[PDB]
């Protein structure tokens, strides 16, 4: 329905979370997928208090996107100077 | 001047006063009470020396223990609450108007007066004794004709129950089971033995509130604990009657 | 060199530490021995501890990583650090009506000792940090949050308590400024007018959950109360020390026992939490009627307070009591005699009344003659155990010392609910608790307001229910379970159209997000 | 006393035999006890099991009587379930006793034939049985609430909302199909 | 502007030697002092954005416009660690760009911008002397109220409260050598008695 997925998204990603196997990469699809830019950062936090920063980022990492990747990564504690240059060089570079 | 102290307020005695001295052991047997009439040459106006009503806590081996405080107006009655502690004895309390109602008083090993509750009885009655059940839990006062319960949850005294005889002349309690009274009414040996009954409205799922009525002698008290659970020294919407209660029952 | 091969130890321990834990990884060996296989290559007694390792981790990375040693919910989760501060020594005031001082009470301002407060014996640590501060609540509060956040505890509720005498007998300006000043050095707002003090508090970090103000049961009228609730108190302590009136009257108490329960029946109709002072082994009792009065206190509907504090009556010199004790007429209890007392009196101990305390911390080696050792509540605990009977206390039964000294977890919570009457009031009991285990999880009181006793223009306008406590220690959406239920009870089973949860001026924000609206002193809902 | 659904009336003489009586006035033997009990209540109880008999009914109904004495033991038509009990109340298809081993003892009213229970060992933990505070007297049951309202010894009451009760409301507000009432009132309860 | 945690205890901006440009200081309660830098029109310099340079979003630039044609772009500039206690009162330079931090920890020091990195280092610090304002016996949380800081001569005079009515001189040739001057003193409270000798 689409309706429950324009309302119900923290529900959605409570269930990828909660699954053992771990369906963070449709969690953060989903959240990426989202057009806004302020329940997105809201579902981000949740997700972060929900399941662990490191492993959500690196998720993050592995859906192929940097943009949700720094906005994750300013919730891991780790120093800017360490994953700044990082994300910008993911970033100016090719696909591939 | 603020002052710590209270006043002296030297007791007497009443008129109704049977001029026996009495004694009562308490349960475990240890210490005894005699209580007398005696008159003393007080500081207070020696020059005529008052006459009123004492007693005194001796121990197991005679010895003179405790003395009593003065109060104004006690009578023969005494017993000791087979617990150990708070001998009950009964006051007239006939000096002040609408402060005039004989009152069960209690006092401790020392003699000195702790806690009470106003008897709902008329100022003339004559009380015979006081007696304690052989657990403790309850109390009965004799009259001339008729006897009371009384027992307390939370210090508040219910009159549970009213046995209405023809002539009494002595009460006893079975010692090793309570709940069983037995008297002398006009020549004949009664026995009457008592139960505790939970006075429950209908537990029926339909319309069910558990409407749990309490006996106060002339009242009648109402818990609808579906309602308001009220804790049960206050009560939800009480209702009285013209005399003394025996039991209630509530309607489905 | 001596030293400075541990401080540089430290340091190098700090940063590899927050190198390791950065990414999620724990340490291997306790780093003590880490830095010792550094910092002791010649052994010079360069010894650290935890608190020395605390102090040096950067600010960034300290408010991060502090609380990752600390999982006690009282100690650093629920975090009411109790902070105690101390007034100026001060003459308590019965003294001048009656004559003389009460008779146990040791030290004072004209006692053997010049410097501490009246009942207080100046070795307390309590009274080291306030005469180090020399009385001033600035520096106290200044000196014990701080001296509690170098410890490595992630302090956020400060709850304050004014020990020392009667503090309620001081001129209304010193106290005004005691009070002002320990919410300045809470909030630190530098302000002087206790209005705005108030105002700035309650948006502070930091929050001042409360604060206690032991006190006199004559000098808590209703103008005091008034002022002790303008000041921000929220609960009270009162001196009892007997339901014989003899006693009092023999100890130069100066207050019979009736004010006391008149006393407590307004200041509970007031909205406070009242815990009372309870002295075994007094003059002139005895076993018998030590077993008796504390027997009676909670059968008793009207005294049944939600506190308490066993004080066993310790002499020490230059009391009334050692003028007494010398000459032979008063002889103290037997420790073994004790022990048994104080196991079959909290053995009596309704679930809802917390035991806040036990036997006073008067060193051993000042008192005369009294309890021996310092740890009477273990013994009373083992010699319960011992009589097979168990403690129903709140202290004895609340999750968080269960986790460190039990070390029991709780699985089975469920609701359950006293519902008693108290000072001629309705007092409802909520809690959710572990039926199988005795451990209690949260809880929170509740009184339907008395017609006979309240008196504030916030209650007698209305019917009205009062939130007098809610405890929430060891999802975790309690607070809001109990407050819903009370909703409810203050809706149909109070018949109260307005309830209103009294609160420390630091937490008026919490009930806030609840739907509260700020009331006088009280945090009030409609309904 | 007046019978559970009070379209009835019961007693019990001097000799021990409880008997019956009818607006109409017709009595009839309703059991007798070992020895004459100082309380008692009446129920006809009818029975139920897995898959119901007669075409799912439950008409297979008994009069039966609950009676304590002052000795403590519980007498269902001369069965002894349990002994030293100190207070009992019956209530639809519940019947509730403190053991005065400091515990609450529930037993289902969905058997004419009534067997003796087992005893309650030492950390049981099951749905039947619930902890209570000592010397604690059953004073009322609301199924309608699910509340069961003891008064302590001291004298403060005391309502609980044992397990069993609010599970029975769950489930049959579980087939009922609410989801929400059902929900509230379990998560209220802290439930699983 | 956010990036604090805690309360905001003094805030000063600084001169704007330069037109279009210059710095708002912020201390707070939680030990930290922040440093935005205030850019008027046609010195914003803004990030291009139509190629993607990955700004944190504590880098946040506040724009806005006054009438509707100064358009300021407000940016964080710089984190000043460790005070250790709050930050009472702080105060720029007339002229350097030096700025002045007193705090509650008794101490009382002086920042400048690393002549290296770009960041703010401890340049000075007084208030070692053991004291605890109102107390001496033991400092840590209870010194320096409110600061003054003005230069004569070669004398960068240094004017503090000292929590026991006292103030307190330090005057400095350059940027090393302090030396205590006399202040003045009196008390906080009423005076009851003058005793001639
Ligand atoms: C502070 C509380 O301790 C009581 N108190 C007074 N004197 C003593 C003593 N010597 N030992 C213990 N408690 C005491 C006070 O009366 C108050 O109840
Ligand atoms: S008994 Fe009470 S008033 Fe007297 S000194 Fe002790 S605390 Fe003060």
């Amino acid at each position: 329905n689409p309706e429950y997925k324009k309302k119900y998204l923290q529900t959605i990603i409570t269930a990828y979370a909660s699954q053992n196997p771990q369906n963070l990469s449709a969690a953060l699809k989903l959240i990426s997928e989202l057009e806004n830019s302020e329940e997105k950062d809201s579902c981000v936090t949740y997700l972060c208090f929900l399941q662990d920063v490191n492993v959500v980022y690196k998720s993050a990492l592995s859906l192929y996107d940097v943009s949700l990747a720094l906005l994750v990564a300013q919730k891991s504690q780790m120093d800017p100077r360490e994953y700044l240059p990082f994300l910008q060089e993911l970033q100016d570079n090719e696909p591939l | 001047d603020p002052t710590m102290p209270y006043m002296v307020d030297t007791g007497d005695v009443t008129a109704l006063d049977s001029h026996e001295i009495t004694i009562s052991w308490r349960g475990d047997c240890d210490y005894f009470a005699v209580s007398s009439v005696e008159e003393v040459p007080d500081e207070d106006d020696e020059t005529k020396s008052i006459k009123r009503r004492a007693f005194r806590v001796f121990s197991r081996e005679g010895q003179l223990d405790s003395a009593s405080e003065p109060v104004t107006g006690m009578e023969h009655q005494l017993s000791w609450k087979p617990q150990g502690s708070l001998i009950a004895s009964i006051q007239r309390k006939t000096d002040l108007g609408e402060e005039d109602s004989v009152d069960v008083i209690f006092f401790e090993r020392n003699g000195l007066r702790h806690g009470e509750f106003d008897t709902r009885l008329p100022l003339d009655e004559k009380v015979e004794s006081v007696c304690w059940n052989s657990n403790s839990e309850a109390l009965a006062v004799v009259l001339a004709n008729r006897i009371q319960l009384w027992t307390s949850k939370n210090y508040h005294w219910y009159l549970k129950q009213e046995l209405y005889a023809s002539d009494i002349s002595y009460v006893k309690w079975h010692p090793e089971k309570d709940f069983t009274l037995m008297f002398s009414d006009a020549g004949f040996i009664n026995i009457v033995d008592f139960a505790y009954k939970m006075a429950q409205g209908p537990t029926l799922e339909p319309f069910d509130n558990g409407t749990s009525l309490v006996v106060d002698g002339r009242t009648v008290n109402i818990t609808p604990l579906a309602l308001a659970n009220v804790p049960p020294p206050m009560y939800y919407r009480d209702f009285e009657t013209p005399g003394n209660v025996l039991d209630v029952a509530c309607s489905f | 060199p001596e030293k400075e091969r541990f401080i540089q130890c430290c340091a190098d321990i700090t940063l590899e530490l927050t190198d390791s834990l950065t990414s999620g990884t724990t340490r291997e060996i306790n780093l003590n021995g880490l830095i010792t296989k550094y910092s002791k290559k010649y052994k010079l007694k360069q010894q650290p501890r935890l608190t020395d390792i605390i102090n040096s981790i950067p600010d960034q990375y300290k408010k991060y990583l502090l609380p990752k040693l600390k999982a006690k919910p009282v100690r650093t989760a629920s975090g009411i650090a109790v902070v105690a501060v101390m007034c100026k020594p001060h003459r308590c005031p019965h003294i001048a009506y009656t004559g003389n001082i009460c008779v146990y009470c040791p030290g004072g301002p004209d006692s053997d000792f010049e410097y501490s407060t009246q009942s207080y014996t100046g070795y307390e640590p309590t009274s080291m940090r306030a005469i180090r501060a020399r009385y001033d609540p600035y520096e106290q509060a200044r000196g014990r949050v701080e001296q509690l956040k170098q410890l490595g505890h992630s302090i956020d509720k400060v709850e304050y308590v004014l020990m020392g005498g009667t503090f309620m007998s001081l001129p209304k300006e010193y106290r005004e400024d005691f009070i002002v000043k320990l919410h300045n050095a809470l909030s630190g707002f530098n302000g002087n007018d206790i209005d705005e003090a108030i105002l700035y508090s309650q948006q502070s970090l930091t929050k001042c959950v409360g604060i206690t103000i032991e006190t006199r049961p004559d000098y808590c009228t209703q103008t005091h109360l008034d002022d002790m609730l303008k000041y921000g108190c929220t609960r009270l302590e009162i001196g009892v020390q007997s339901l014989y009136e003899d006693v009092a009257r023999d100890t130069n108490r100066g207050h019979t026992v009736r004010s006391v329960c008149e006393t407590f029946a307004v200041s509970k109709d007031a909205g406070y939490k009242v815990v009372s002072h309870m002295m075994p082994d007094l003059p002139n009792v005895g076993m018998e009627r030590d077993i008796e009065q504390f027997k009676e206190y909670f059968e008793n509907p009207d005294f049944r307070t939600d506190g308490l504090k066993i004080y066993p009556t310790l002499v020490i010199r230059g009391t009334g009591l050692y003028e007494l004790w010398k000459t032979g007429r008063y002889k103290s209890y037997s420790a073994n005699a004790l022990v048994d007392l104080v196991a079959r009196i909290l053995a009596l101990v309704p679930p809802w009344t917390r035991i806040y305390r036990v036997q006073r911390d008067i060193p051993m080696p000042l008192v005369t003659s009294g309890v021996d050792n310092g740890n009477l509540r273990e013994l009373a605990l083992a010699r319960m155990k011992d009589l097979g009977t168990t403690c129903r206390d709140v202290r004895t039964r609340e999750v968080g010392i269960q986790e460190v000294h039990h070390k029991v977890q709780p699985d089975q919570v469920e609701l359950i609910r006293r519902d008693y009457y108290a000072n001629g009031g309705w007092e409802t009991f909520l809690s959710y608790e572990d039926p199988k285990k005795d451990i209690l999880i949260g809880l929170l009181r509740l009184r339907k307001a008395s017609k006979k006793y309240t008196y504030r223009k916030e209650f007698t306008s209305q019917r009205t229910s009062i939130v007098r406590e809610l405890h929430v220690y060891g999802h975790q959406g309690f607070g809001t379970l109990l407050m819903e239920e009370a909703e409810r009870i203050a809706k149909e089973e109070h018949g109260s159209e307005k309830i209103s949860v009294i609160s420390g001026v630091g937490v008026r924000n919490y009930y806030g997000k609840l739907g509260y609206e700020l009331d006088g002193p009280y945090m009030s809902k409609r309904i | 006393r007046s019978d559970f659904d009070y379209n009835h009336l019961v007693y019990e003489t001097r000799d021990g035999t409880v008997c019956q009586l009818d607006a109409e006035g017709q009595l009839m033997e309703i059991t007798k006890f070992p020895q004459l009990v100082r309380d008692f209540r009446v129920k006809r109880v009818h029975n139920t099991s897995a898959e119901d008999d007669d075409n799912w009914s439950a008409e297979s109904s008994e009069l039966v009587a609950f009676g304590i004495t002052n000795n403590g033991k519980l007498f269902a038509n001369q069965v002894l379930l349990a002994s030293a009990v100190t207070s009992l109340e019956i209530t639809d298809s519940f019947l509730l006793f403190t053991t005065a081993q400091h515990n609450l003892q529930f037993v289902h009213l969905n058997s004419t034939d009534f067997k003796p229970l087992p005893l309650v060992e030492e950390g049981v933990e099951d749905e039947r049985v619930r902890a209570i505070e000592r010397g604690s007297i059953l004073v009322s049951v609301i199924p309608s609430k699910s509340s069961v309202v003891l008064q302590a010894t001291r004298g403060n009451l005391e309502t609980i909302y044992p397990r069993i009760m609010v599970l029975a409301e769950v489930r049959k507000n579980i087939m009922a199909k609410r989801y929400k009432e059902a929900f509230i009132v379990c998560r209220t309860h802290r439930i699983n | 502007l956010e990036g604090h945690e805690d309360w905001v205890k003094s805030l000063a901006f600084r001169h704007q030697e330069t037109p279009g440009d210059y710095l708002l200081c912020s201390g707070s309660q939680d030990r930290y002092i922040r440093l935005w830098r205030i850019r008027i029109n046609d010195l914003i310099d803004d990030s291009e954005e139509d190629s993607k340079k990955l700004t944190l979003l504590s880098n946040k630039q506040y724009k806005f416009q006054i009438d509707d044609e100064l358009r300021v772009g407000i940016n964080f500039e710089a984190l000043i660690m460790g005070h250790d206690d709050w930050i009472s009162s702080l105060q720029w330079h007339e002229s350097r760009l030096q700025l002045l931090a007193a705090t509650a920890d008794t101490s009382l020091m002086v920042w400048e911008p690393d002549e290296t990195s770009g960041i703010w280092v401890c340049s000075l610090r007084l208030g070692e002397m053991s004291s605890k304002g109102a107390s001496t016996a033991t400092g840590s949380s209870g010194g320096f109220w409110s600061c003054l800081w003005f230069t004569h001569e070669r004398m960068d005079f240094f004017l503090t409260n000292g929590k026991t009515g006292s103030w307190r001189m330090w005057a400095t040739k350059d940027n090393i050598i302090c030396d205590q001057r006399l202040g003045i003193s009196g008390a906080t409270k009423d005076v009851t008695d003058i005793a001639w000798s």
